[PDB]
């Protein structure tokens, strides 16, 4: 209400709602949406058209960390960035263990990175045909690269999960943030299991005079 | 790697050097600086100068 704006595009979901702290770039955004959204529109994707921007409703300005998936889940998509309110994904699960044993929080129901204060879930690009991933790539492209720039003014540390989806993500953005490309929870060989990178996100937070993220509480109990 | 133990133990170190800073020799002042060249190549970006 307070915080929260509209703008208004020519396709699919028609209105588009962000927090203050997206100002800067929401122009652009309407730009390009409007030129790719038909294009777009013709596959079902994940998540529906009228979830693809809810995680602009998001502040940045309170945001230490970003957590970065390359794109939404290929069905089951929310919206929201790694989340499956039931507690089904992989992904979700896996991030959870890590979380566990990083903790040593036994009993719990779920978890949910959206919770969590001062990180920001995200995925690169917003949606994907149905079952199908990475599916968008050539219509996100520019406004991808646009909103992340933006996420990297707030963040002291982009944290992206996918060695090989995120190899050349530094050549995306223009000035350097603390970045950090580990394993995609789905990976061969477990590699996943022994990935420190949320000891590592602290540690270098701390580097920066920041304050370390509670990883505990995005636990759903 | 950028994401293993090994990394991680770097980082405390360089954690734990950064907070005393008062360095008694060559051997000390070179491994810090050695540590905040290694983090600004592998992470991009850190929070610390070398000194």
């Amino acid at each position: 209400q307070d915080p929260m704006n509209s703008v208004t595009v020519s396709h699919a979901p028609y209105t588009i709602t962000y927090h203050d702290d997206w100002e800067p770039v929401m122009s652009q955004l309407v730009e390009f949406y409007n030129e790719v959204a038909s294009w777009l529109l013709r596959d079902e994707t994940s998540p529906i058209p009228d979830k693809f921007f809810i995680q602009l409703k998001q502040p940045l300005r309170n945001k230490r960390v970003c957590v970065c998936g390359i794109d939404p889940y290929p069905k089951d998509g929310t919206g929201v960035p790694f989340e499956s309110p039931n507690f089904t994904k992989k992904s979700i699960k896996e991030i959870a263990s890590s979380i566990s044993r990083l903790t040593g929080v036994i009993d719990y129901k779920g978890y949910n990175l959206n919770i969590i204060d001062g990180v920001i879930p995200w995925n690169y690009y917003l949606s994907c045909k149905l079952g199908e991933t990475k599916s968008h790539a050539i219509y996100w492209d520019k406004i991808s690269k646009l909103l992340l720039q933006h996420i990297t003014k707030h963040v002291s540390v982009l944290y992206c999960l996918g060695k090989t989806d995120f190899s050349n993500i530094a050549a995306k953005l223009e000035s350097p943030v603390t970045t950090i490309v580990g394993y995609h929870p789905a990976a061969r060989d477990r590699q996943f299991e022994k990935d420190r990178s949320f000891e590592i996100i602290n540690v270098l937070l701390e580097l920066d005079n920041k304050v370390p993220i509670n990883w505990a509480q995005g636990f759903i109990y | 790697a950028m994401t293993s133990s090994a990394d991680l133990t770097n980082l405390k170190e360089l954690l734990s050097l950064y907070k005393s800073l008062r360095f008694s020799d060559s051997a000390a002042i070179e491994k810090y600086n050695s540590l905040v060249e290694w983090g600004t190549s592998t992470y991009w970006k850190i929070g610390v100068q070398k000194v």
